[PDB]
């Protein structure tokens, strides 16, 4: 409920919707197993992959952006 | 059996003086000596009248006697390299005396002083004092502030001075202050904490420090 | 000779007989064994030993330290106390390090207890200190004390010189002389 | 003569004796065995070592280390207890180090707890550490500081210069002579 | 003759022996069983050696090791425990190695135990190693120093050459004439 | 004659003799059985003697394996240990390999534990080896760390040549003619 | 029983001079011989009077003294290679004195030193003196900064150094404090955690300019 923000694109919304919820995805990542959330982060995906190498993108975006379907079961 | 059999085997560690008042005065060169000679006397193991004496012990007291009778005479230190012949430092410019007055001045030091067979003045340049303190700091590459008044120069080293300048600096200091004293000049270190670690800052004339974003810190 | 006091250790008779001397009284010092020292004068200095033995409320008390408010020999120990101890061991063990610096005979030392809470919920608060210490004769105080407060400032992981004082003293001249016996 | 101190241990005979003879007054040691060891000085100098006692606060306090408040004996220890002992394993490793270098004739290493945090949920916060040190005489002390820093910094996952703090003195004289005896 | 010190180890008394000799005081070890070995001097040179084994601390404390805080005797264990008895052993295997090089007398070896955090969620942080040694005199330190940098970097999954501090001396010189006798 | 050592085992008192002779210094080797073995020289080398068991810090305590800290003959065993004795196995076995290459006196050799983390979870970080060896006189060592590189690539399923660190030595002169008696 | 009997085996360690004032001075080359000699003394195995000495404490001795009656003689270091004639430094631009007052100098010295039969005074360059500092410098290929006032030259070594460049810093200035003092030129080797080792600069519309020296440093990110 903050009336001063303003949007151009489909992005931009996203990631300001997305931007709302950190307050509880920081909450779920205090109480919970990083390695189990970084297992469940590999699942979701690497039925998709031809690949064996995960350094592809360097940490400090995924270690802070885990998926909240990700974490709930981890917790 | 003298006194200098006494005092021990190292026998040049000590120097006996003899005194107009029929007493033996033993020069020492420090503290630790002070009271290893002290000892033989506090015991009673001489039966003349002697006594124990030192550069430090004897300045104090004869600032303390000027302090009465000379209330306004501008002075250095005086240096007792040969015991038997004192050499006192005044200020060239902080004094007006005239010859006769500088005479009667250095007999009656001589009768303070009555293991000395005289006492020779000498005038000491100012600027120079003040010339070699800043001079050693700048060899010590120190930081440092000069704040100058009618009688005295004084020298502020604050901030975050690291373990290797503290060294350097306290072994200056304790140098320059054995030959001219704590009298014109002054030094003072202050450590103090560092706010610009982390923090973005603009400098200069209109300097001022973000604390974080939106938020301004203006010094004075 | 009258009785001054009796069943003393060694470390309250040597200070008893230090404060004794040092204002021209000359006292004696006996051992009975299991039964301790004993302190006896003359009685020409009895009323003045009496008004000291007062005036400075001696012999001295034994030396507290925290830790013996916790003992280990405990079946159950808090939170609070095993960080008590902890605090309690580490002032001793700086005090023992000043006493190896360069001129000084003494000192001591006092920590912050937040412990006093179990900073429970709570963030922890920045640490304080104090310290004493004495100096030899002739020792240029104003500029030891930088040395002291960079020594300290690093055995933590929050100290600011702000928040620590010291305070530093001379030893007082030396009794050498014995006193003189009652005629 | 006069007994100053009985039931003394090895260590801390040597010590009364050493601060003794550096001011001039004579003393003796005896052993007694399983009543430990006796201090004796003549009469003209009694005050004066009475003096001296008190001022040293003699005899020696035993040396304080972390290790002795969490004894490894118990059925029983949190982590705190455990992280306790492994750092004052730590410092005694280091300090017993520094003692080889050339020139060191002794140093004393503390390092900053954190173990009282829980480290619930929370990050650790980054090593202090101090040091002293003396030296043998004819030593460029200035020079010498940068060898120890560098060596202390890779002993710790994080550490940075400006958090180590390192302070060295000089041996003072010899004392070669021996003292006078009393006429 | 006097008595300075009594019940030593063999280990001990020769580095007491080694000291005192290399002031020009000549000291005797007498062997009495059961009852250890005990060192004695002539009143001449007594108060110099009482200045030496005040001064270097002596005689010397035993060799501390990690694994002496963990023993393998305890009843139950810790994943702390076992990383930590794993880290200590690994220290000493290097040392011992190290002493096989080309010239070298002695070393001595530190590793970070980043173990004080269980790495309880938390990922691993790389290792920092420190190093001592002692050489031959005639050797190139500043070419012998590239060797150990690279001998120990392999050692460990993620060691970066910036990470290894290595502090090397050379051998004192040789203490072969043996002391005077007391005229 | 002087006791320098007693109660040596065999392989002590062979190196403190073979250290003794290589500064001609006339040593006897004294067998007390159930007592072991004892050292002495006579009085002109007494002195020396001392000052060399002191720099080579004799007598070598021994030699440390990882599976000291574990041992296997126990009741219970956990993952962390079997992985430990296992590497500390396979250690011993490839310097028993090496030493048989044509040449080579004693080799050293070193891995990474990355047991100190469980590799559960985890996934498992790459192999790092080290190795030191002595080589007969007259040996090009630049053709023959070749082989040693070829040889220890293949002993593990994944290892780059860039992580393998070697470092060779030539044997020193040999110490064949016998040390002088005193005159 | 002469006192060279009773020093040793080592004849050769130590040397012993008769002084002026009827007292042997036994000529030592370090602190560990100073009191291997000093303990035979102290304990009294000789009788009559002797002394030790070294070129460290003749050294402060000698300083000691000329701070009171020459407070601004500029000099380097007295040199006892042959104890019987020193060598004395002197800067040649810095003082300003005449053949006789070098003379009474000259002879005022050799009454403080009764076992010195004469002392030489010769003149050196303060050029030559800095030049080989910063040669020394340069040849070890340390990173440095100079800075000139009017008493005296100070080289910094700050930063990130490395071992290597410890050691070297370290041979080097104990080499040549030995030589000529620490009285003119003056070395500063300091810890930092900077990469840049000193170095600093600012940048702008053109590129980046060399900033001044300073206290202030930035503490590297990387």
């Amino acid at each position: 409920e903050d009336e001063d923000v303003t949007f151009n694109d489909i992005s931009s919304l996203s990631k300001h919707v997305d931007e709302g919820l950190d307050g509880y995805r920081d909450y779920l990542i205090k109480y919970s197993d990083r390695e189990l959330v970084q297992f469940f982060e590999n699942a979701q995906l690497k039925r998709q992959y031809g690949e064996e190498t995960e350094t592809v993108k360097r940490d400090k975006d995924e270690i802070e952006k885990p998926s909240i379907f990700a974490l709930l079961p981890a917790y | 059996a003298e006194l200098d059999s006494l005092l021990g085997q190292e026998k040049e560690r000590f120097q006996v003086l003899p005194g107009r008042d029929k007493m033996l005065y033993v020069a020492a060169q420090n503290e630790r000596d002070t009271l290893w000679a002290r000892q033989v006397l506090a015991r009673g193991d001489y039966d003349k009248n002697a006594r124990v004496i030192n550069e430090n012990e004897e300045n104090k007291r004869i600032s303390i006697w000027l302090d009465t009778y000379y209330p306004q005479l501008a002075y250095y230190r005086i240096h007792f390299d040969e015991p038997r012949k004192p050499v006192f430092w005044l200020s060239r410019q902080r004094n007006t005396m005239s010859k006769k007055e500088l005479e009667v001045l250095s007999q009656k030091l001589r009768a303070l002083m009555p293991y000395a067979d005289s006492v020779n003045i000498t005038l000491m340049d100012d600027v120079t004092a003040a010339g070699q303190a800043e001079a050693g700091l700048k060899q010590q590459a120190l930081p440092y502030s000069r704040r100058n008044h009618k009688g005295g120069v004084t020298f502020v080293i604050q901030g975050a001075l690291d373990d290797v300048e503290i060294l350097r600096a306290r072994q200056f200091v304790d140098s320059y202050y054995r030959t001219w004293g704590g009298r014109y000049v002054q030094f003072a270190i202050e450590l103090k904490d560092d706010w610009l670690k982390g923090r973005s800052f603009q400098y200069g004339a209109e300097g001022y420090i973000k604390m974080s974003p939106g938020h301004w810190y203006f010094p004075s | 000779d009258k009785d001054l006091l009796k069943g003393l250790d060694q470390e309250q008779a040597n200070e008893v007989i230090a404060v004794l001397q040092m204002h021209n009284i000359e006292a004696n010092k006996i051992d009975s064994g299991k039964l301790g020292y004993s302190i006896t004068v003359a009685e020409p200095d009895f009323t003045a030993a009496v008004y000291w033995i007062k005036t400075y409320q001696l012999p001295p008390r034994p030396r507290v330290e925290i830790a013996q408010m916790f003992p280990a020999d405990s079946l159950v120990s808090s939170p609070r106390a095993e960080k008590a101890r902890l605090y309690s061991a580490i002032e001793q063990r700086l005090e023992q390090s000043l006493q190896t610096m360069e001129g000084v005979l003494s000192a001591r030392v006092h920590i912050s207890y937040d412990i006093d809470a179990g900073e429970n919920g709570r963030p922890p608060k920045p640490v304080h200190l104090s310290a004493l210490a004495v100096y030899e004769r002739g020792s240029p105080l104003a500029h030891q004390i930088s040395d002291i407060k960079r020594f300290l400032k690093n055995s933590f992981a929050d100290v600011d010189y702000d928040n620590i004082s010291v305070v530093l003293s001379e030893r007082s001249d030396a009794q050498l002389q014995a006193p003189g016996t009652p005629v």
